[PDB]
Formats: structure tokens, sequence, C-alpha cells
């Protein structure tokens, strides 16, 4: 069939699985497993699938997708049959990713380009969307995803600073989070956590938080930093997967839904499972 | 062209820093990896081990029905979602499900008679009668029970001893003490049945005994065999770090044996059961792999398990998560050995992945509502409820598990979310009503799926039109003109048409509102369709009743939609009026 899956995400009810392939073709599938009922094929776009996603369950079960073309098609099954529901192109330069925002933070679209910008807009029904764009790195940005979670304001007035958080990661070794400002013009940069020799390559944050957020920053300098936030809102420090370098090429890293339990995706087609040891460093689970 | 963009896709892929075969690493709803491969789809060739659970019990969901007539879900009112504060279990709740011979069998059996009274029958005298006597119990059966494991091992070794005197030791080692005077006798040795006697108490008379025979014999003497120098050592009070170690025999009997010695004879009513495990491990302490060794050098370090547990695992332990969840809760919410609510909610995590990479979905929603942290409870909660509630309608037991102390409204709103991927905007609706989000199925009958109560309705008796208004008599009149904008319109129009209101400001009012209305919905997929049916149904109604004939509602009609037959009637009809009227001489 597909002699190559280079990734591959699943729905919001898990009946549902797109296999971004790079034959230009979105295979959504039926999650059984191993062996999945093709039920649609989207072909309709420019070069490899770098990545697919799937809105969160109160704006739709909307598909995002992007290829080299450096827009976001978006696909939406309007009578129980794909079509085209929406088009993006204010930055074209290959998109790289393309995430739907939590449920509390809104049905945004996380687009980022590598061109070294990103936007930030709103899926709508009646249209509209204020361009509203930030620079993240400047040699581009091979992967976002979206911040832990929405926090809480206090006083008379809710959703002030922080809110939607976007973490980004270029390929100028830098990794770092950001805090919607409205009072600063563009969103102030955090802090610029350099702890990394080659380009980025992939972040996940961890649903699962105690008292510390932890962020997977993998890269290519095959290592994989463990960002660990103090007291959640404290610095980040430096936590080491992996002191030395692994003779596997890292792709994803991407948390599990319950648990600290990372899987990173090695070179020799092996997917290593870690979970923090006996100290503050990891050990593989497998 | 086409083998010049085989050329073409791998510049694309050098250049943008890839190499070498994609492989990924999400996790799936079953939580396993999915690699590439020849017939590949989203996953092939597995790369996902196997779950680090195989406790027998966990596996089957009689314990699981059992354990909520145990402890009760409750949730706090700082945060309303599941936050279980109580307990009402024990380490007696499984202990037949695995092996009487397994090391399992072993921990969950130990830790109740370890940290929890075993009570009598009966209530003493003083308290500190209770007391005592209450700690002198446990260590009773303990003693008892440590003999009774090493049992076959020391029984081998008396089998293999064919001299009278080796066996003798061997059995008191057990508590064979009855029997290790036995064969003294009937060996013609006096010496070690005057010895034997004494074993089952200690007292400061039988260690100046100790230390003054052994000081005679290997001085005025020629001096006492090894071994019976050992013994001086271990009735003295001290056999590790006694002049003669004991140290050497671990290298023949387990640490569980040597610390049986300890335990039975040295230092018994000179000490609590608490400070005589401690004593011993002060002159030789325990290995650090063992599961079930482990216990006792935290019950013995008393309140200092933290310390103990931080230092252990530095030093190689395994034990399952199972164990670690089970224990931290139930020990602080017995207030036997308190703990931290930190220590709680790292476990509450690990068990908890655990199960649901084990497929066990009861099992993971359970365990995870032992969470601390108004937050993290709440996060939790939420997510296991949200991604399927049809396993938490599988069965009955999963029926009164769900229900009971679990909000109504996230059951139901968890259906809305479900129901919006099965393409179900019918049963959507209702479920979000329940879910006291009054806002939120508004949004699911105007913006994904138009009323089936005014498309698909009979216009001969409109018998599904008026269920779409007896069912807003169902929901909120107490609270309506807050959640009612898009519903409002239905309502407005439902009164006028059915009920037969017909008012010419009433007319006005729902004409100009379904203008605004008509602006962000003609365009809304079935919604739109209808629209025009409303229209034709209030055109229709108004010369039903009289059309009142003035320029104004004149302008009304053509202020609401019309469609393609309508427009060329009107045309086509106020000719052949004119004509009618100049007809008749």
């Amino acid at each position: 069939h597909n002699e190559l899956i280079h990734d591959a995400v699943l729905d919001y009810y898990g009946k549902r699985l797109a296999t971004c392939s790079s034959d230009k073709t979105i295979k959504i599938f039926e999650v059984e497993g191993e062996t999945h009922k093709l039920i649609d094929t989207l072909t309709g776009h420019e070069g490899p699938v770098w990545r697919v996603d799937w809105a969160h369950p109160k704006f739709g079960t909307i598909l995002a997708s992007c290829s080299y073309d450096g827009k976001v098609l978006i696909w939406k099954e309007e009578n129980g049959r794909w079509s085209q529901i929406a088009v993006h192109a204010v930055h074209s330069a290959s998109v790289n990713s393309v995430q739907w925002a939590p449920h509390e933070y809104g049905p945004l679209l996380l687009v980022a380009s590598s061109d070294g910008k990103v936007s930030v807009v709103e899926f709508k029904e009646n249209g509209t969307t204020s361009p509203i764009i930030i620079d993240a790195h400047a040699i581009g940005v091979n992967s976002a995803s979206w911040a832990p979670a929405t926090i809480e304001e206090d006083g008379e007035h809710n959703g002030t600073k922080e809110s939607r958080k976007f973490v980004t990661g270029g390929a100028d070794n830098l990794v770092k989070i950001w805090k919607y400002n409205s009072d600063a013009q563009t969103y102030v940069l955090e802090s610029t956590l350099e702890g990394h020799s080659d380009w980025v390559r992939d972040v996940a944050w961890s649903p699962t938080v105690l008292l510390r957020s932890y962020l997977a920053s993998v890269s290519q300098d095959r290592t994989c930093i463990i960002w660990t936030q103090d007291n959640e809102q404290g610095p980040w420090k430096k936590t080491l997967l992996k002191e030395e370098k692994f003779p596997d090429v890292l792709w994803r890293a991407s948390w599990s839904l319950s648990g600290n339990v990372l899987a990173l995706s090695g070179g020799d087609n092996k997917v290593t499972l870690w979970k923090e040891n006996l100290e503050g460093k990891w050990e593989p689970a497998g | 062209e086409c083998n010049d963009e085989i050329d073409n896709a791998k510049l694309i892929m050098k250049e943008r820093r890839f190499t070498a075969s994609y492989t990924f690493a999400k996790f799936s709803t079953g939580s396993m990896l999915l690699t590439k491969d020849i017939v590949g789809k989203s996953g092939v060739s597995i790369k996902r081990l196997p779950t680090e659970l195989q406790r027998k019990f966990l596996f089957d969901d009689v314990y699981l029905d059992k354990e909520i007539e145990k402890v009760t879900i409750e949730a706090r009112k700082s945060n309303p979602y599941p936050q279980i504060s109580e307990s009402s279990l024990l380490f007696k709740d499984a202990l037949d499900y695995m092996e009487k011979t397994s090391s399992d069998y072993n921990l969950w059996k130990l830790s109740s008679i370890l940290f929890d009274p075993v009570s009598y029958p009966y209530k003493t005298d003083n308290d500190q009668v209770k007391m005592a006597l209450l700690k002198k119990e446990r260590h009773c059966r303990l003693t008892s029970w440590i003999v009774s494991q090493i049992g076959p091992e020391i029984e081998e070794k008396i089998r293999n001893s064919s001299n009278e005197i080796e066996q003798i030791f061997l059995y008191l080692l057990l508590n064979d003490v009855v029997r290790a005077s036995k064969l003294a006798i009937e060996s013609k040795n006096g010496h070690l049945s005057v010895l034997i006697s004494y074993l089952g108490s200690n007292d400061p008379r039988i260690r100046d005994l100790a230390e003054l025979q052994l000081q005679k014999w290997s001085t005025g003497g020629c001096s006492i065999d090894k071994n019976i120098s050992k013994i001086y050592k271990l009735l003295s009070g001290s056999p590790f770090e006694g002049l003669f170690s004991l140290k050497e025999l671990e290298s023949e009997f387990s640490w569980l044996c040597l610390l049986n010695l300890t335990l039975c004879y040295g230092q018994i009513d000179e000490y609590s059961l608490e400070s005589l495990v401690q004593s011993h491990l002060d002159k030789f302490s325990l290995p650090y792999d063992d599961p079930i060794g482990v216990i006792f050098q935290l019950y013995a370090a008393n309140e200092n398990t933290e310390k103990l547990y931080k230092e252990v695992r530095q030093r190689t332990n395994a034990l399952d998560v199972q164990f670690c969840w089970y224990l931290i809760q139930t020990l602080r919410f017995n207030g036997t050995r308190v703990f931290s609510k930190e220590t709680s909610d790292e476990a509450t995590f690990a068990f908890a992945a655990q199960l649901e990479f084990a497929q066990l979905h009861g099992h993971s929603l359970f365990v995870s509502c032992f969470l601390n942290d108004d937050k993290a409870a709440e996060d939790t909660i939420k997510r296991l409820v949200m991604r399927e509630i049809t396993l938490l309608r599988a069965s009955t037991n999963d029926h009164i598990l769900n229900r009971l102390k679990i909000p109504s409204q996230l059951i139901f709103n968890a259906q809305a979310l479900k129901d919006r991927y099965e393409g179900n905007y019918l049963s959507e609706v209702q479920n979000l009503l329940l879910g006291s989000s009054y806002d939120l199925a508004e949004m699911a009958i105007v913006t994904s799926l138009g009323p089936r109560l005014l498309l698909s309705n009979n216009p001969v008796q409109n018998n599904e039109l008026k269920t779409l208004r007896e069912i807003l008599n169902e929901f909120p009149d107490s609270e309506r003109d807050k959640w009612s904008v898009s519903i409002n319109v239905f309502e407005v129009y439902l009164k006028l048409v059915l009920d037969n209101v017909e008012t010419q400001e009433t007319i006005d009012s729902l004409i100009s509102g379904m203008k605004i209305f008509y602006d962000q919905y003609k365009h809304c997929r079935e919604v739109a369709a209808c629209c025009n049916v409303m229209s034709q149904e209030i055109v229709s109604k108004i010369l039903e009743k009289n059309n009142p004939s003035i320029g104004d509602s004149k302008a009304k009609l053509l202020e609401l939609p019309l469609g393609q037959p309508e427009k060329a009637y009107l045309r086509g009809e106020f000719a052949q009026d004119l004509m009618k009227c100049t007809y008749k001489i």
C-alpha cells in the first residue's frame, strides 16, 4: 500500500485516524489498531504531507492539513463527504505544523511557517478573523503545538495575562513559550532556552503536571532536553533525558494522555519509552 | 515530468534536515506506538512493549465491583469534581487472587498486620493495656508467620544434617522450641535442653548469663566453640556487632531469618514492636532489592517513610505502581501512617497510566479519583469522562460506578461531544440541555443542523412543529431571557402561527429580528432551508386571519424573503384581480 508512514494521528472519539503520507494524500482511515478501513482519500496538495490534525469537539471534526504548498487547506465532511471549507495563505514558505487549540483556548488555528513567522487566527462559519501574527525564531518554525492549559486572572476581569500560550521551535536552536500581552505590541517573548546545537525538530507539552511543566524539545543533535519549569511558573531548568548522543536520529517525541511516559521515535525504527528514574534524570522503561 | 519529481523530492527532504525513515511516537487510545511498514497504515510492527501490570485481580472486574462496596466516591466542595478523602480499604481485599506461595500474597497480607491494628474481641481495663497488647498482638502473629515462610528451607537443612546437635540449633530459627528439646533429651544431651527451656523470653538476668558464662569460658577454659560464643552474642543483645559476628550467617540463611532472631528473642519487652525492627537494621541492614523486605524498613523508620523512600529508591527497588498507589492512600486516610498529599498524586498518575495501556478503562477512572489538587482532580475527571461513556454503560456495575457521585452534568456533556462525531445533532441538543449548558445546546441546532421539527414536519397537522414548542416548556422559563436569541426567534414564530397570536406588533417584531437572523444562517447548512419554510408559513398566515391591506404590511411581505414561484405569482394575480372588478356590469 504505502511503503512509508511518516506520521499519523487520531480524532477525539478514537474511531478515525488520519495518515500523513508523502504522495500528497491524506488517507482517512478508521482505527482498528494495525488494520484500518480506508474510507476516504484527499489528494490535493503539493509535496510531502508534513502534518494534519483533528479539531476538539465543540468546533467540528474539522481536519486542517499542511503540505509543502505553504497553505492550510482545511477539509470538512459536509454531507457525509469531504470537501474544502477553507483556505489560508497569509504565510507561504511551507507550513510545517497545523494544530487545533484546547477547548477553552477556542477554535484557534496554529500556523507555523519556515519564514520565521507564525499566524494565529480563528475558525468562523460567518467568516472574519483579524490577522494577528507574531514572529517566532528567524530561520523557521519546524513544529508548533499548543500551550498546556488556560490560566485564571482573578480580580474583576479574567483572562488578562498569560492565557493562550504558544510554544514554537525554530531551526536556530531556540525553544520558548509566550504570554499573550495586550499592553506591549507584539507578544512579549519570555526566555530564550538555548541548549541546542542543531535544529529543533518536535515540541510537546505534557497534559500531565504535578509541580512542574515538562516540555520535550527534540533536536537533531540526538538528545531530547526536558524543560522542567521548577514550580510551573519558575525558571526553566536543564533536565536531561539522556546526557549522551543516542545513535538514533529522533523525530517526534509525544507524551501520553496520563502519566509522564514519553515515546521517542529512534532512527533505527525503535520507539524507546522513557520514565523518570530514581533521581531527577530519565532512564528507559523500554 | 514524473521522473523529475523523484529528484525534487530528494532535495526538499535534505535541505529541511530530514534523512532516513520517518517514524513516530504518538500515543493512541490503546497507547501503543505505530511505526511504518510495506503494508503500512497508521501502525505496523508495534514497538510497544507488554504492560508492566500482570497482577491477577487487576484484570478482574470482579475485584472492581467489590471495591465499589468498600470505599465510596465523593467530591470536595472546593472543586465539585471527584477527590476521594475517606478510605474504607484494608490490605485484606486481595489475598486469594494470587497464589499462597507467591511474594504478592505475602506483600498485601503483611501490611494489614503491621500498620493496622489487629484488634481484640474485647476492650481492656486501661488504654495503655489496650494499646500495648494491640501492638504485641501484631507481633505475635508476625513471628509465627515468618517461621512458616522460612519453613521448608530450615527443614531441608534439618533433613540434610545427621548431627543431633546441629539439628537442635536449626529448629530454634523456627518456633520449633518444643521439639528442639525433644531431640536433645533423646540424643543424651542435657546441655542443649537447659538453654532451650529459656527460649521465648529475654530479661536483664538472661543478658547477665550470656556475658559472664562466655567470659568465664573463654578465660578460665580453653574457650568455647565459634558458634556457641555467637549464641552468647544473640542473648547479650548485639549478635551482628557482637564479639563473634552473625553477619556471616546471611551467607546461608535469608535476610528475613536474620531479622527473625532479634525479633523473637533480643530486646522484645525492652522495646516496642516498631523500635525492635529498627534495632536489627542498626546491627545489619536488609537488602534493598526486596519489595517485601522494604516494608519492614518503612514501619521501623516510623514517619520517616519519605526520607527512606527516596533513599531506598536510589539504591535499586522494584515495587508495582498498584502497590504504591494503594498503600499511600489507605495508610494516610486511616491515620495509621501519614503521607503527603503530593506522594499520593504521583502514585495516582503512575498506576492510572499503566491501567489505560493495559486496556482497563473502569479501573483507570476509579484510581484517578484519589487525586488531590482541585485543578488536577478536575483536569483528569473531565478528560476520561469525555473520551467515551459507551463503556461506562457497558454493564450495570459500570452504571452504579459512574452514577454514584460523579456529577450527572459531565455524563450528559460527554454524550454531546461524542454526538458531534456521530453526526447525531438531534440527540446532541437534548444532552447539552441536561448538562446544564443551555447556551451550548443553542449552538448545536442553529450552527450545525437546522430543527427537524420545521423542515421534515408534516404541514397537514403540524404535529412535529408543536413538539418543538412543548419541549421549551420543559426547558427553563425561570431564566428564559438569558439563553434564547436563536431559540427565541423560534418561540415568537411558534406562538404567532400555532396558537394564532396575530397582532400587527407581534408580526413586526418577528420580521425585523428574522431579517438579522436570516443574515447569518442563510449560509449555514439546513438552517437556510428552514428559513424558507418559516417565510412561506407567515405570508400564508396573514391572508388566513384577514389581510390588513395597508401600504406598510404590503411592504412587510416583501421584507421577509420570497421564493421563485412566489415573486411570479403576485405580479400575475394583481392584473387578474383588476379584471374581475371591471367584469360585472
